[PDB]
């Protein structure tokens, strides 16, 4: 039989095949979340979205979003296993106030983490904050601008970056265990102030060793009329 | 170019140790057999160090080493009469650590870069394995000296699968066997130290 | 001197910049001591044979389903019909399994189009022989007792004997230019609640499914020797063709369910022993 | 405790992977 | 032995080894600190951070910030005595209030002083 | 992150009349038992005869698995008052330590064997110094700090400056 | 080297451009992946015969 | 020209692993020594295989070969100090089974290629020991499955003899140590085979 014509460019010139323009197009991770000044600061990982960020029914409520694993950039991400250049993050605060947030990077240590965290079990932080340490920082002005896009570097030993583990609470040996992250993302405030953080893929990034489509289930039938009443 | 930088001295090559072909134990396929199920299944070079071949020349270099890269051919037999039918699925994972649980599939098979052998023709398959690691090298041996964060041997997986089982005729042979072979087409080594017995 | 500056401009703020857009310009900021530093790909860089699309993901053979023939199936008999939906396997019932490539990827998208190829391999040997057809058939679905409806359809026949495969291109036919995905683009939904008219009523689509359906009928019956097997099994294999086409990102339609455990902090929350 | 910290010891190595050697656990 | 290949680009065009590019990248030296209008103002000395800012265990608790010992800047001023040149200062109020903050420059008159 | 070659010069502290021969290994992925020189005459050696010239130079080379290795000193440490530190507060460190299982060791090939004129037990000097292909990378918290002679500053001179 | 931006210019800030103006310019932002991705009119588009204006 | 002939297979080299050097356990010389007392003796390559450097790299590709073609160096360092005198020669003898017992002497060392070590200048020997067997190759390994016939693993033999005895002043050091070394220059083999524990 004839292959006939393509219908690539025929309603518009908006092409969304490229696998990195999907990865580029950014996804909440925290939906209006506390931030605490008793303790460091919150601590994000720096990985793409995978199945190790996939919501389950009836395990343990995280402070993640549910539906990450639904999302296409986890999809594609369930797909290739290796990863590297830098990613973007944008956050976004839920206050006009003057009191400035200062957003730390840490490079590459071993330790995975996540959430608001007390480092090393103190009852102190503000004579002694992690923003003013010596690492890479860039603060926010709610009352100037209260989003930011920071741009984590790939700051590691490896070639490419773990993406996902058949098993996320499994302890093996723990110098492998740090290859699921390149570091980590600090929010330092001044006081408790809810926020928001979106991830999405830097200009340098890349994805490869393709495994292809694991086991899968779907119930999305169940919930929609067909159009036979 | 990960190569030069991150080995100070030159990486050696054994071409007359490597280069040569080197069987294993076999693989019984029974009638027994559903879809997706493992006769075989190995980490790679460990499973070609511990278990099968453990006295073959080719594993003469891996004693005193104990870094390298690892470019691989494996060539698959099968031999079955002309009055049955069968279909195995051969496939590879590269940096398969904490990932064999996953993907595990006969659909990951296909999807990864596979060979699909037939049970009647009876044909063979070659399966050129390059090396694909998340650093510069692997680790060749373990030792009860060295240290316990870092996992050796295991760069990649093989995985041999019933991609659609067996079927025999009337009062015919109730399995059939597959001989699986293997050489090293690249295989350079860095760290030379003193050897040690393999596992 | 202190000259003042005459030049003004209008001005609209904006919060971000290129934040729906995937291509184009952005508003990063680097955490480097260079801004303008970017990864090296200069020794490590991908792989030749990887791909660059999600198209090319659609381009990979993916097993979708098998089916047994034997010589006790008489001629005329539907040996496969189905629904061939890139969408859904199901309309009416819960999958659980390890779906193709295509369908997978396809379930991203919104809207699909172009032909879709399924290559049919027999797992047999050089002594079972048999003619068998490949129906396609739109607008309408055909009685299962009347094989002359699915002749009149497009279709293309094969005989069994020494080549054991057969390539097949499904054409695409329809009112529209492009179709849609019959699963939602959006389900809230996730802890298996049950679901009523109610629920149903608020949906964010409508399933607008397809009555499309493909069939291979027997023309004529295998017959094999007594010496080799009677009844065999076919792969259907399947992936989009060379002109596929996807359009519209969404939520998935397909998610994994094998082995997945939430993450937690490394290592305060009890990995110490 | 957590069930998922360790895989039990019929099916797992010194490393806690599953065993190259155990077929059925797909 | 060889020598090797050097292992500088092969992550990224992103160098961080000279000097001046370290010193470049700011320090936090006073932690939210109050302002009274009671007094004159503020004081900061212009000087670079090194030792002289060390916190140490068990002292007099200044209003500084304490781990400016460890910051990486005062560890490259801990090995040279002379400098010269400009200083850049970021300050950032704790305030969204119309009331204006002036920062007035004093030069070398032979006090140091600070708060 | 650190990567490169590393170089050490071992100085001599003796006479012309002072002889005798040592060796230099460097062991990758393993170390050997301290009774078996056998297993570190098989590792990176360098000889060297001591005699007339009471120096040699050498190059500890860089050979691991990673392009790079990272510090095993934390990146961010908040206590500064020597708290007493449990398991606890070991469980929410910032980093974790990677230790390196490389070791440099001198055995002695041939004995000293000095004239009764001169001394019987020498000290050797142990320089050491970054490669010309040296590499570092991601600015961090300092390791090492200053504690020998530190003191606060205070405000010249309302602070009781004036006698 | 790291030296100072001395450019500056007084600006006036609006809420929205082209709100009042049928035409000119706009400050439109595209729920595309390509910005400057429009909606096709190569194969389809308007038949002849219908008015462009109102007159 | 016996190589090409006697061998159908070709023979391949490791200069990676055999071209380094590998010392040895080491040899105390004394005051007590006369002239014509064997310091050390030596049958190359056995006593490079069973005894001393059992777990060297050099000796990764004797376990898997049975026969080879071996030219050797042999660098000797002595160490002693300015206030003793002693004259130590070292000699090689080619194809010395069943001739041991005769040719020993210091004079026969002389006559035969040799070096010539003084204990207090403390300089080092260097012995050029080639391949001269009376056949083509030699035997590398014994076996309990092998014939009892051929001798294997000696081609040649090192003897280290007082040429005159050292020498000490007034309460000087009573001994001082000469340690061995050795590496393959030319090292041919031929005849592959499945490996086994050396001696």
């Amino acid at each position: 039989f004839s292959d006939g014509v393509t219908a690539m460019g025929f309603q518009s010139l908006d092409t969304q095949v490229s696998i990195k323009d999907i990865l580029r197009r950014p996804v909440l991770l925290f939906n209006h979340v506390e931030l605490d000044p008793d303790y460091t600061g919150f601590f994000i990982p720096i990985m793409p979205p995978s199945r190790m960020m996939q919501y389950k029914s009836g395990d343990k409520e995280t402070s993640f979003q549910r539906l990450i694993g639904r999302t296409p950039q986890a999809a594609i991400m369930n797909l290739f296993r290796f990863w590297r250049g830098s990613l973007r993050y944008t956050i976004i605060i839920h206050s006009t106030d003057g009191h400035p947030i200062y957003v730390t990077h840490v490079p590459h240590t071993g330790n995975r983490v996540y959430g608001l965290m007390k480092v090393n079990n103190l009852h102190e932080y503000t004579k002694v904050p992690i923003f003013g340490c010596g690492l890479t920082t860039e603060m926010i002005i709610p009352s100037v601008n209260p989003s930011i896009c920071v741009e984590v570097p790939f700051d590691t030993e490896n070639n490419w970056a773990v993406t996902f583990d058949e098993d996320a609470q499994r302890n093996y040996s723990w110098r492998d265990k740090g290859d699921t992250v390149t570091g980590h993302l600090v929010v330092t405030p001044v006081v408790s102030v809810y926020m928001s953080v979106w991830v999405e893929a830097g200009d340098d990034f890349e994805v490869s060793n393709f495994y292809g489509p694991p086991s899968v289930k779907t119930n999305d039938w169940n919930y929609a009329f067909s159009d036979e009443h | 170019g990960d190569l030069v930088i991150a080995s100070s001295e030159p990486t050696q090559q054994f071409r007359s140790l490597t280069n040569r072909w080197m069987p294993i134990n076999s693989i019984r396929v029974t009638v027994n057999g559903k879809r997706n199920d493992l006769l075989a299944q190995y980490y790679i070079p460990e499973d070609f160090l511990s278990t099968h071949a453990k006295c073959a020349p080719n594993t003469i270099p891996f004693e005193t080493y104990v870094y390298g890269k690892y470019e691989l051919e494996m060539k698959f037999v099968a031999n079955g009469n002309k009055f049955q039918c069968g279909k195995v699925i051969i496939s590879v994972k590269f940096d398969s650590y904490q990932a064999d649980n996953i993907n595990t599939g006969f659909q990951a098979a296909l999807s990864r870069p596979h060979i699909m052998l037939d049970l009647s023709t009876n044909n063979e398959g070659v399966l050129k394995i390059p090396f694909r690691y998340h650093r510069a090298f692997v680790r060749n041996q373990t030792h009860k000296t060295a240290t316990a964060g870092v996992r050796p041997g295991k760069f990649a997986s093989i995985y041999v699968q019933v991609l659609s089982p067996l079927q025999t005729g009337e009062g015919g042979a109730n399995d059939m066997f597959i001989r699986p072979f293997y050489r090293y087409t690249r295989a350079e080594f860095a760290g030379m130290s003193y050897k040690v017995p393999l596992t | 001197d202190k000259p003042k500056d005459v030049s003004s401009i209008t001005i609209i703020p904006k919060p971000r910049l290129g934040f729906p857009h995937g291509k184009g310009k952005s508003d990063a900021v680097a955490m480097r001591v260079n801004p303008v530093a970017l990864t090296s790909f200069q020794d490590v860089s991908a792989y030749p044979d990887e791909p660059r699309t999600t198209l090319d993901i659609a381009r990979i053979w993916g097993l979708r389903s098998t089916f047994n023939w034997g010589s006790g199936d008489e001629h005329g008999k539907e040996l496969f019909n189905t629904v061939l939906d890139p969408g859904l396997r199901f309309y009416d019932q819960d999958y659980e399994g390890q779906i193709t490539p295509m369908e997978y990827v396809t379930g991203l998208y919104n809207f699909w189009s172009g032909p879709i190829e399924l290559r049919f391999d027999f797992v047999s040997n050089a002594f079972h022989t048999g003619t068998v057809i490949i129906s396609a058939e739109y607008n309408r679905s055909s009685t299962n007792t009347d094989e002359c409806q699915s002749h009149s359809t497009y279709t293309k026949t094969f005989h069994l004997g020494e080549q054991k495969s057969v390539h097949f291109t499904v054409p695409y036919i329809y009112d529209t230019v492009v179709r849609r995905n019959t699963a939602s683009a959006y389900l809230p939904v996730t802890d298996y609640d049950k679901v009523d008219n109610v629920s149903r009523a608020q949906a964010m689509g409508i399933r607008a499914e397809s009555k499309m359906r493909v069939k291979v009928r027997v023309v004529n019956v295998l017959r094999p020797v007594a010496s080799t097997t009677s009844t065999i099994e076919v792969l259907v294999y399947m992936r989009g063709g060379k002109n596929y086409a996807l359009h519209g990102l969404k939520q998935s339609t397909y998610w994994p369910s094998n082995s997945v455990v939430p993450i937690d902090s490394f290592p305060p929350d009890g990995y110490d022993p | 405790d957590n069930p998922h910290r360790f895989l039990p010891a019929n099916v797992s190595n010194r490393w806690n992977e599953y065993s190259s050697a155990y077929l059925p656990r797909v």
